[PDB]
RNA sequence: GGUUAAGCGACUAAGCGUACACGGUGGAUGCCCUGGCAGUCAGAGGCGAUGAAGGACGUGCUAAUCUGCGAUAAGCGUCGG
RNA sequence: CCCGGCGAGGGGAGUGAAAAAGAACCUGAAACCGUGUACGUACAAGCAGUGGGAGCACGCUUAGGCGUGUGACUGCGUACC
RNA sequence: AGGACCGAACCGACUAAUGUCGAAAAAUUAGCGGAUGACUUGUGGCUGGGGGUGAAAGGCCAAUCAAACCGGGAGAUAGCU
RNA sequence: CGAAGGUGUGCUGUGAGGCAUGCUGGAGGUAUCAGAAGUGCGAAUGCUGACAUAAGUAACGAUAAAGCGGGUGAAAAGCCCGCUCGCCGGAAGACCAAGGGUUCCUGUCCAACGUUAAUCGGGGCAGGGUGAGUCGACCCCUAAGGCGAGGCCGAAAGGCGU
RNA sequence: GACGACGUUGAUAGGCCGGGUGUGUAAGCGCAGCGAUGCGUUGAGCUAACCGGUACUAAUGAACCGUGAGGCUUAACCU
C-alpha cells in the first residue's frame, strides 16, 4: 500500500501510455436526408435512415 | 494570419484537458468540431466551446476563411488552487486542493 | 458520544461572567490584564 | 460465472427489479415512448412482449392475468379494447428499438422503446 | 535485363531521454515608504465622585466597518488666529 | 464590435511610454507542468557519470576543419552526511 | 410484600462480527444483564492540585492524571544525542 | 542612446570569484584603499511558503427504491407538477424547553460552498416577516447555595458568618 | 481488453407458434351442502435460461486506417 522510493516523472509517462481517448470519428451520413448523425444513433431532429422517427 | 483563443480557470486538472486535446492536435477545423461534438466527456464541453469561440476570431478579427484553416498548437496548461480543508477520519484533517487550469487554442493556416 | 461542552449560558453567567469575574481581586487582574493586552471581547456578552 | 443464464440483473435486488419493470411497462403503453437507457430498453423488450401476446386472444381470466402482472386497470384498459386489431398479424416483435444516444445526466447509453404501430 | 537462393541491411516510435526556443504555476531577489526598535534633548510624571482608564449602543444623504462625537451625537456657543 | 449561457473567459479596438504593465496588476528565479524543433530509443539490464567514439542534425569560417547539440557502442566505476 | 420473577422504554457494556489512513480519536448489525431499586434523568449549586473525590481501578477531575491546564521563574539543566 | 536583479554567452584567475556582453528589465549602483559584522548552507524526523509523488488509484458517509411524461431552461438521473412504485408511523410525525441567532419567506444569481452536475439549496445580492391586561420570563415568595452592614478571626490579601 | 458467431446473399439475439419440462385439477359458470368446502367442466391452467422452425423488430449505402510489384552484393540458372 505504500511507496519507499518514489518512481520517477519517466515511469510515471509510461503508465500513461494507454490512457488515450478513443476516437469516434466514424460519423455516418443519412440516406435520405443527407444530414450527419453518429453510425446506428438518430440525430437531433430525429431521424434516423431518412425516417421522421421520435418528432422531437 | 494567426489568432488564438483561452479559456482561463477552466475547473479541472491539467490531465483531463490533455486527452481531449490531444486528438485535436494537427486537425482541420470541421474534423476537430465533429470528433468533439461527440466525445462523451467535460472537457468536451469546456474546450469545444472555446475552439468555436477561437474561429470566432477568424472569421472577424483574422482571416474569414473556415472551410481550410487548421489548428496548429493546443496545449492546456496549469492553474491556481483552491486549497479547502477534507476531513479524514480519527481527528486529522486533509488539504485538499480543488484544481484549476487554463487552455489555449491557437488557429492559423500553416 | 456525550461529548464536553454540553452549553449553556446560565452555567456560563454565573462563572465567566463579568460581575463573577470582577468580584475578587485575583478575578480582577484578569480584567486588568485583557484590557492592557488590548482584547475588545473582554470576558463574555451575549 | 453466468455460463447460459439470462436476465440481467441490473444492480437491484429482484424484489426492487421486478417492481420497476411494472412501473415502466405501466409507463410504457400510456405514452407509447420511454426514453431509458440501453440495458433496460433492452430487457423491458423481454418483459412487455408477453402483454400483447396475451391479449389478442382475449378472454375473461386473461383480464386478471394482465392484472395479477399489472395492477393497473387503467393500462389493462387499454389493452384489450384498442390493442386487439392493432395486433392480429404481428406474430412476434413489437418494439422497434431506437438508439438515442447519451445522457447527459451521468453518461448513460440512453435509447427508446416504441410500440411499432405509430402514427401520432 | 529477368529468376530461385544466400549474406547483410535503414526509414516505423504508443511513449520515454537530453539541449534550445515558448510560456504555465509560483511570489524568491533588487528597489520603495506615512511601520517599528534603540537613544540624544528638554517637558510632563498622572487620569478619578463639579464621575476615569477600558467597553456597549447609537449619530450622517447612507448599507456596512474604521475616525470623531454623544437624544445639542463627523457636531453648539465663545473670544482669536 | 464578434463568440459565449444578456456567465466566466478571450480575441480586436481605444488610452497609455509599455497591457510578453489589466485589477490574481512593478520586478517574476527554482521545484513542478506542458508545446515545438533536433538526436538517441522497443535483445538491453545495474549510483546513471567520466575516457574513448561512428553517424545524423546545425552556427560558421573559409572551403582545411574547429564550435555547439545528441551521443549507438566501449573501458573503468557500489550516492551524500 | 419483594434491593422477587418475564420483558419493552430508560440504562449498562458480555460475547462475535465489522471498522480500526474508521460513517465514529470507541462506533454500527446479531444477539446479552437488569428494568419500583443501593436505580434512572433534567435543571441549579458545593468541594480543588500534594489538594478534591472515589461500592478502591492509582480510577476521575473538559479525549491528556503515580499529581491536570495557562502564565511566570526560565533561554532551567543535560558529562547526552 | 538603459542601474540592480533575472536569463544565456565569450573571455579570465591555482580556487573562493572576476570582467565584457545579447535579451528581459525600468531607477538606482559604486572604483582604489581601509573600518565594523544579522558575512557565505544540503542535511539538524529544523521552521515557513509553495509544488511533486502514491494516482487519475481510494472513496463519495448506513444495502428506505426507483421508474415515466410534461414544463422552465443554453445544457436535466438530482429542481417544480402530475402519475405509480418503496420506506418511517411511542418515528425518519407534529409541538416546547435548552442551545443556535435570520438558519423562515418572495425576487434573482451559480465564481466559490453542497464529497458530483445543478435552472435547485439551511450558499451569496436585495427586500420582508416575529403584532399578547390572560402564553414564558421580568415581577411578589423561599430551598441547595453565594455574597455579606455591625462583628469575630487572620502576616497582607483574605477566610467564616448575623 | 482479447478469441468466437452473424450484419437483410441474414436464425446472431429478443419476440412468436409448437413441443419438451416443472407445479398440480386455474379462473369463470352449474350442481351438492343452512355454512367452511366438495364434485363436474379439467392431468385442466400457468409455464425463467431448454429444443425445432418463422425474419415480426433490432443487427444500414457508406465513412475510416491500410496503397500504387517491394534496397545493396555475390553465386547458381534464364539468353
Amino acid at each position: 500500500a505504500v511507496q519507499q522510493n518514489k518512481p520517477t516523472r519517466s515511469k510515471r509517462g509510461m503508465r500513461r501510455s494507454h490512457d488515450a481517448l478513443t476516437a469516434v470519428t466514424s460519423l455516418s451520413v443519412d440516406k435520405t436526408s443527407g444530414e450527419k448523425h453518429l453510425r446506428h444513433h438518430i440525430t437531433a431532429d430525429g431521424y434516423y435512415r431518412g425516417r421522421k422517427v421520435i418528432a422531437k | 494570419m494567426e489568432t488564438i483563443a483561452k479559456h482561463r480557470h477552466a475547473r479541472s486538472s491539467a490531465q483531463k484537458v490533455r486527452l481531449v486535446a490531444d486528438l485535436i492536435r494537427g486537425k482541420k477545423v470541421s474534423q476537430a468540431l465533429d470528433i468533439l461534438t461527440y466525445t462523451n466527456k467535460k472537457a468536451a464541453v469546456l474546450v469545444k466551446k472555446v475552439l468555436e469561440s477561437a474561429i470566432a476570431n477568424a472569421e472577424h478579427n483574422d482571416g474569414a476563411d473556415i472551410d481550410d484553416l487548421k489548428v496548429t498548437k493546443i496545449f492546456v496548461d496549469e492553474g491556481p488552487s483552491m486549497k479547502r480543508i477534507m476531513p479524514r477520519a480519527k481527528g486529522r484533517a486533509d488539504r485538499i486542493l480543488k484544481r484549476t487550469s487554463h487552455i489555449t487554442v491557437v488557429v492559423s493556416d500553416r | 458520544m456525550k461529548r464536553t461542552f454540553q452549553p449553556s449560558v446560565l452555567k456560563r453567567n454565573r462563572s465567566h461572567g463579568f460581575r463573577a469575574r470582577m468580584a475578587t481581586k485575583n478575578g480582577r487582574q484578569v480584567l486588568a490584564r485583557r484590557r492592557a493586552k488590548g482584547r475588545a471581547r473582554l470576558t463574555v456578552s451575549k | 460465472m453466468r455460463h447460459r443464464k439470462s436476465g440481467r440483473q441490473l444492480n437491484r435486488n429482484s424484489s426492487h427489479r421486478q417492481a420497476m419493470f411494472r412501473n415502466m411497462a405501466g409507463s410504457l403503453v400510456r405514452h407509447e415512448i420511454i426514453k431509458t437507457t440501453l440495458p433496460k430498453a433492452k430487457e423491458l423488450r423481454r418483459v412487455v412482449e408477453p402483454l400483447i401476446t396475451l391479449a389478442k386472444t382475449d378472454s375473461v381470466a386473461n383480464r386478471r392475468l394482465a392484472f395479477a402482472r399489472t395492477r393497473d386497470n387503467e393500462i389493462v384498459a387499454k389493452l384489450f379494447n384498442e390493442l386487439g386489431p392493432r395486433f392480429a398479424s404481428r406474430a412476434g416483435g413489437y418494439t422497434r428499438i431506437l438508439k438515442c444516444g447519451f445522457r447527459a445526466g451521468d453518461n448513460a447509453p440512453m435509447a427508446y422503446i416504441e410500440l411499432v404501430d405509430r402514427s401520432e
